[PDB]
RNA sequence: AGCCAGGAUGUUGGCUUAGAAGCAGCCAUCAUUUAAAGAAAGCGUAAUAGCUCACUGGUCGAGUCGGCCUGCGCGGAAGA
RNA sequence: GCGGGGUUGAGCAGCCUGGUAGCUCGUCGGGCUGAAAACCCGAAGAUCGUCGGUUCAAAUCCGGCCCCCGCAACCA
């Protein structure tokens, strides 16, 4: 999990959705593109 | 219509009688021996021309028994000993090794398109005098 | 699969050798030394016999025998009958040949490939691989 | 890093930085980067944009710089006090009011005028945006 | 897919071999694999060529659009998708059986063999062709 | 010598052969990193190999013309045969110096000779002077650029010692086995009663290395910590740390500065300082590396040390590390280096070859 | 947008490499089967290979896509 | 921060009121000695540290810069 400031997708099966008032990025394909607005 | 099984397709010239550089390692990784490669085939390349580089499968089955078959030899090896220049480009956008007609891609047609796909000769053909192109072979219309 | 004795302590090295050629002389362990370099490499049959005989050693005829250096031997026995043949041979092959217990010239091959190909060669030599 | 070769005078005075710009719109090229904020560039920004901007064409087409430094900005050494002076010249800048067409490109594709103009963006400190050459 | 205009001049160009042509057979490439596609177009390639149009687009209106102007019979083929094998040359000509042959030449489904309602067929496997 | 390079060739075909079996055995790509150096052996040996099995062939072709030309009569074309075959041989003589020329990078680079006297005094310097011209005037003719660094004059003649620096293409390649002791045996001009003195002069010629560069120091490898400065000054020197350490990790040097009261001017103080011991400590270990090389590479000064004889009287050139005399001296001193330093280079590819078989 | 199938070819484009085939990298990036298929977008191999995939067709049958002018919000936001 | 300096290969004069470059050692070519020194004769040499500026003209005058040598960097 990465936590930045800026949040984008990586590739194509990175999708954004926003979990309790964060935005987050979740890739079902690689795990290093995970990341959270933090 | 069967999958691969262990075949792969990189040898020399028909010249050199059981190479070991370019392969190397590549049919003696099986468990075919090295003498089988060249017994098997270089047997039935002496009967029409010798020194040009034609393919051959080197799929290995459960009984220690292999097939094989060749396909049409590749353009790049054959326009070295059908061209008078032996090296290759580099910039074939911005100058010309050699010069070649377009007859002398012509008559490479009839002999070559056999495992080639096309409606039409000059269908086939065009892909041929398209080779030379990629290799900066430039030809005089 | 040979192991040279580095032997890190200079001296002691005539009680090495009056220990290394009894083990030799039983049939545990069989020491060869190249002759063109003064290196002694220490063949067995097992690994565990190898083993057993640093733990002789240490035991009782107790030198450091600091040991595993890397080197890679096949030990071949060269027997010619011919005369001005195995002359030939030595002088080709003389890294590779290594005197052996008893006076016995042995090639030594890096690799079995190495040992069929010096096989092929010089084919009125004749290479035993029981002395 | 673009500087004067020679000056009337050394140093120069804060100044302010009202009013609008002047190059509105794309005059040579077809595609420009405006600026919506104010502030001053310096020097050393308006080199990172242009080799960030020049790498991602690949050094394809033509570009132009429609602004140059020539704002002399002085500052004092470290630890010493006011007076005694004015300070010596450290860097270079170039005044941008609202609306200044910074860099302008042509001979490259649309989108990757888009994608160079926004690397060159994110190395500046005013707020840009992407324009295109008007007809009249 | 391009526009509108690329759809029309394909449509009056592939029902113009069904306005000049003869019967067709039937076939479905799904599964078919680009190779069994560079066989059987280059067998087809003997007698004329790229005469025989394998223009499918079996939607209920991108193909149906122009079958009443010419062999109107032609609109039973909207739900699944299926392919026609036109014959400039001969009414009725011997590539008819190609699908046939085709049943159990790694394409076991083979689109209910009908054929070209010229006849008024249904579900045969005609072999009445003219020589 | 022949002999010699012909049993080193042998030896590498051997090592050819071995090669192309244990490349078809596949043990050795399992291993891969084997593998890899043992493809690119091959790829070396290979063309060398080739043309050596020619050869030997055309010797043996040689032989027999010899022995067709003796008995059944065919010796008008034996003789024809065995013309031919000696052309061939020269032409795969001078294939073989094509295919063992030298291919490194390292090779081409400029290079600074460096001929010092040894044994003899004013005669070791006039020889120095010799080898000088002699050098100097095979760069002019292979269109080199000999500058003179330095130079220091013998009283009757001559340079005690001139540093000079090669500059063209190949100099470092073409000159490397120069260096090492050289013997003169010659009447010298100092010499009264006529007596031939055997002299010495030591000769080192070294690759000029790469340029320079001082990296500037990186922030984040520096350490810097600020604490009280010792002595006097009242409450301000207490309160205000005034005083900066900074140690550079990846070299472990540690700078202390505390002599302004400005903790500004101590850390400039000390990064200059902290830049110029970096700069010092590379600059030292350069020489001390540059000393070491050209030690070795020089000779004692004493006859024993010998790379290369001349001997005058005889007209005869000798060259130690592999055999070969030849009875000129003339054409030698007046450039025409490649005759001997050719072989010698030949000789060295074939060494480099063996020693890339046997490295494990 | 999902589902199912494909995405083959010359040729392994030309180089140089000890191997370079789409992937170490440098230039072209053409042409054929034309309901499309890329001198290939990557993963990946020790190079091939194998996988996802730029594009083509049934299926369910009503909208869908990302830019502009704007109001108000979210994260960026850690101290005794 | 303040005074002084940068001149043939090295050490140094003179830059004078801006038109003009000198000494010693060194260097080159002859001479002496059998030869090398010492000695004798004849020669040569500089964009006066760098860059702008005012003059018809800058080594000289002005301003900025780099290096070298001193002086000071104290009360807390």
């Amino acid at each position: 999990m990465k936590v930045r400031a800026s949040v984008k997708k990586l590739c194509r099966n990175c999708k954004i959705v926003k979990r309790d008032g964060v935005i987050r990025v979740i890739c079902s394909a690689e795990p290093k593109h995970k990341q959270r607005q933090g | 219509a069967k999958k691969v099984q262990a075949y792969v397709k990189l040898q020399v010239a028909a010249g050199m009688a059981n190479p070991s550089p370019p392969v190397g390692p590549a049919l003696g990784q099986q468990g075919v021996n090295i003498m089988e490669f060249c017994k098997a085939f270089n047997a039935k390349t002496d009967s029409i021309e010798k020194g040009l580089p034609i393919p051959v499968v080197i799929t290995v089955y459960a009984d220690r028994s292999f097939t094989f078959v060749t396909k049409t030899p590749p353009a790049a090896v054959l326009l070295k000993k059908a061209a008078g220049i032996k090296s290759g480009s580099g910039k074939p956008n911005k100058d010309k090794v050699g010069k070649i007609s377009r007859a002398q891609l012509q008559e490479i047609a009839q002999t070559k398109a056999a495992d080639m796909t096309g409606a039409d000769i000059e269908a086939m053909t065009r892909s041929i005098e398209g080779t030379a192109r990629s290799m900066g072979l430039v030809v005089e219309d | 699969l040979f192991r040279r004795i580095r032997l890190k302590d200079p001296l002691k090295q005539k009680q090495l050798l009056k220990g290394l050629v009894q083990l030799s002389e039983e049939g545990a362990v069989q020491v060869f030394r190249p002759i063109s370099n003064n290196d002694l490499i220490v063949g067995a049959v097992g690994v565990l016999q190898f083993d057993v005989v640093v733990a002789r050693l240490k035991s009782e005829y107790n030198v450091e025998a600091v040991y595993e250096s890397v080197n890679v031997a096949t030990a071949r026995w060269v027997e010619c009958k011919d005369a001005k043949k195995f002359e030939e041979f030595k002088r080709k092959n003389e890294a590779a040949l290594a005197l052996d217990g008893g006076d016995n010239l042995a090639y030594i091959a890096t690799s079995m490939v190495n040992l069929r190909l010096a096989q092929e060669r010089y084919p009125d030599v004749q290479f035993h691989q029981t002395r | 890093m673009l500087q004067p070769k020679r000056t009337k005078f050394r140093k120069m005075h804060k100044g302010r930085n009202r009013g609008l710009a002047q190059g509105t719109d794309v005059s040579f090229g077809s595609f420009g980067l405006k600026a919506v904020g104010r502030g001053r560039l310096t020097a050393r920004q308006i080199e990172a944009a242009r080799r960030a901007m020049t790498r991602a064409v690949k050094r394809q087409g033509k570009i132009w710089i429609r602004v140059f430094p020539d704002k002399p900005i002085t500052e004092k050494p470290l630890a010493v006090r006011m007076g005694k002076g004015k300070g010596n010249v450290e860097y270079w800048v170039a005044l941008i009011q609202p609306g200044k067409v910074l860099y302008e490109m042509d001979g490259v594709p649309e989108e990757l005028a888009r994608e160079a103009f926004k690397l060159a963006a994110a190395k500046l400190p005013i707020k840009t945006t992407f324009v295109t050459k008007t007809v009249m | 897919m391009a526009l509108n205009l690329q759809d029309k001049q394909a449509i009056v160009a592939e029902v113009s071999e069904v306005a000049k042509g003869a019967l067709s057979a039937v076939v479905a490439d799904s599964r078919g694999v680009t190779v069994d596609k560079m066989t059987e177009l280059r067998k087809a390639g003997r007698e004329a060529g790229v005469y025989m149009r394998v223009v499918r687009n079996t939607l209920l209106r991108r193909a149906v659009e122009g079958t009443p102007f010419e062999c109107l019979k032609d609109a039973f083929v909207g739900p699944t998708l299926i392919a026609y094998s036109m014959e400039h040359p001969g009414a009725a000509a011997r590539l008819f059986k190609e699908f046939a042959k085709a049943n159990a030449k790694f394409e076991v489904k083979a689109a209910a063999f009908e054929g070209e309602l010229i006849p008024a067929s249904q579900i045969d496997r005609l072999a009445t062709l003219p020589t | 010598m022949k002999s010699s390079i012909v049993a080193k060739l042998e030896a590498l075909h051997e090592r050819h052969e071995e090669v192309q079996a244990l490349l078809g055995d596949a043990q050795t790509i399992a291993d891969q990193e084997r593998f890899r150096a043992l493809s690119r052996e091959y790829a070396q040996l290979s063309d060398v190999s080739r043309c050596f099995t020619d050869w030997q062939q055309v010797q043996e072709d040689i032989e027999t013309a010899q022995m067709m030309l003796d008995d059944p009569e065919m010796r008008e074309m034996a003789q024809d045969e065995l013309r031919e075959a000696k052309e061939k041989s020269e032409q795969l003589e001078q294939q073989l110096q094509v295919l063992l020329l030298p291919k490194d990078p390292d090779d081409e680079r400029n290079a600074f000779l460096e001929v010092r006297a040894g044994t003899g005094g004013d005669e070791a310097a006039l020889f120095a002077g010799d080898l000088f011209r002699m050098y100097s005037r095979y760069a002019e003719a292979r269109r080199w650029r000999v500058e003179i660094m330095s130079a220091s004059e013998g009283e009757h003649g001559g340079y005690k010692e001139i540093i000079a620096k090669i500059c063209g293409d190949g100099v470092y390649g073409r000159l490397k086995f120069e260096s090492g002791g050289h013997r003169v045996q010659r009447v010298p001009a100092t010499e009264s009663q006529g007596r031939i003195h055997t002299s010495a002069c030591t000769v080192a010629v070294m690759p000029e290395l790469p340029d320079a560069e001082l990296p500037d120091i990186n922030p984040a490898d520096l350490r810097i910590d600020t604490f009280r400065s010792s002595g006097a000054g009242g409450q301000h020197v207490n309160t205000t740390d005034s005083a900066i350490r900074i140690t550079h990790l990846p070299t472990g040097i540690v700078v202390e500065c505390q002599d302004e009261r400005s903790q500004h001017k101590n850390k400039a103080k000390a990064l200059s300082v902290l830049g110029a011991r970096i700069h010092a400590a590379e600059m030292a270990k350069r020489q001390q590396a540059e000393a070491s090389t050209r030690r070795n590479l020089l000779g004692s000064g004493d006859r024993s040390d010998r790379n290369r004889t001349y001997n005058f009287p005889q007209g005869r050139v000798t060259d130690h590390r592999i055999n070969l005399t030849l009875y000129r001296l003339d054409e030698v001193m007046e450039g025409k280096l490649d005759m001997l330093i050719e072989p010698i280079i030949q000789e060295h590819q074939a060494d480099q070859l063996a020693a890339l078989s046997e490295q494990e």
